[PDB]
């Protein structure tokens, strides 16, 4: 359990940006040396990070690591790219919407003309002084495109998206992802997980492995359709991907709270738990699939969320 | 005092670097070669410092 994909040929899905990629790639690949800096919009568990390491094998150079969160001052960054890359590395950057001002306003010279200018003292002086760089390539993502990157955004040669994968893209990792663990599982089998799986690889690779835990627990010749349906059964998933307290949460928002706007803070501890938890967690699902629509007032089911669990719709 | 040293100090600061905490890895880098370079001591003290 330490081995991914390489070529971006063994990369699963995204073929859109597969295709955008393979061309900026083998351009710089061919050209000087360096990828234009690509920064990638998307949802959480959609395989960035990934994506990051298959780059950097197609070029043949090493890739660094960090959040935005981490920068916590400028040094910390310029630490990194004055000492962690070298010449054609890749430095990819999670979370880069959360980079200190200050950072973020540093980061401008280091993709622009690979160098770092610091300003010295004050006054008349204001003397700069600066810090040559090496080549990179700076990959940067957000768990959320939502305009809250600043006009870092125009210093970004390439931008894209990555989408959710089909149930059968995420099949077809637990498939080719088994085979590597010799753990023997039927085609369809994966394929239910898929349909589980929040169409994110994330949960698709978890939820595997809970249930490769659960299954030979009992046996050891094979996961079929059955197998995996009980599994997935006894931790109890539908065929929506909600969980065990996917339906106790959307429940306790119709019997016990009438279905109206209930209000997140009067649903948390309503029935013990935490909110910011409780909507950066398990709301954004529910949301997704339109059984739990937000209201400026508090919380309300839908007539389908109803319906998931057997309740005729009133009124 | 050292121009090459001073450069580094006040760089690192900006960058925020506890000033005094700067000094004493730059100074003693400095012992190390007296005749570096602003640069070459600020990423080396870069390594160094928390
Ligand atoms: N497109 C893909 N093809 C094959 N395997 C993949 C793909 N995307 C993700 N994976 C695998 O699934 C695992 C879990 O996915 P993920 O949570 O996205 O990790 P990550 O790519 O390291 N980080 P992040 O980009 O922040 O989500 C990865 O470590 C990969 O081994």
């Amino acid at each position: 359990l330490a081995l991914r994909p390489k070529t971006l040929d063994e990369y699963i899905g995204q073929e859109r940006l597969k295709q955008k990629l393979r061309v900026y790639l083998e351009a710089a690949k061919a050209r000087k040396e360096p990828l234009e800096h690509l920064l990638l919009f998307g949802p959480p568990g959609l395989g960035k990070t990934t994506l990051a390491h298959v780059i950097a094998h197609e070029l043949g150079v090493n890739l660094r690591v960090t959040s935005g969160p981490a920068i916590e001052k400028p040094g910390d960054l310029a630490a990194i790219l004055a000492n962690s890359l070298e010449e054609g590395d890749i430095l990819f950057i999670d979370e880069i919407h959360r980079l200190s001002r200050q950072a973020e306003e540093h980061l401008y010279p280091a993709m622009e003309d690979f160098v770092m200018d610091i300003v010295i003292g004050q006054g008349p002086a204001a003397r700069t002084i600066r810090l040559e760089l090496p080549r990179f390539t700076l990959i940067g993502a957000t768990t959320r495109p939502g305009l809250i990157t600043a006009p870092l955004l125009s210093r970004f040669g390439i931008v894209e998206h990555l989408e959710y994968y089909t149930p059968e893209e995420l099949a077809q990792g637990v498939m080719r992802d088994a085979r590597l663990l010799g753990v023997r599982i039927t085609e369809e089998a994966a394929l239910e997980i898929g349909r589980r799986s929040r169409g994110t690889m994330r949960v698709a690779k978890r939820l595997f492995r809970r249930v490769r835990d659960f299954a030979q627990v009992a046996g050891e010749e094979v996961i079929t359709r059955e197998r995996a349906l009980e599994a997935l059964a006894a931790l109890g998933l539908d065929e929506l991907g909600l969980e065990k307290r996917d339906r106790e949460i959307l429940e306790v928002l119709i019997l016990r709270f009438g279905g109206g706007p209930v209000g997140l803070a009067t649903l948390a501890t309503a029935l013990s738990e935490d909110p910011g938890t409780l909507e950066e967690v398990h709301e954004p699902y529910l949301i997704r699939q339109g059984l739990l629509k937000r209201t400026p007032r508090g919380r309300v089911a839908t007539e389908l969320a109803y319906r998931h669990l057997g309740y005729p719709p009133p009124v | 005092e050292s121009e090459a040293a001073e450069e580094a100090v006040m760089a690192l600061a900006a960058l925020g670097f506890k000033e005094a905490q700067a000094r004493a890895v730059v100074l003693d880098l400095l012992a190390q070669n007296p005749k570096a370079r602003a640069q070459d001591l600020i990423k080396e003290a870069l390594k160094r410092l928390r």
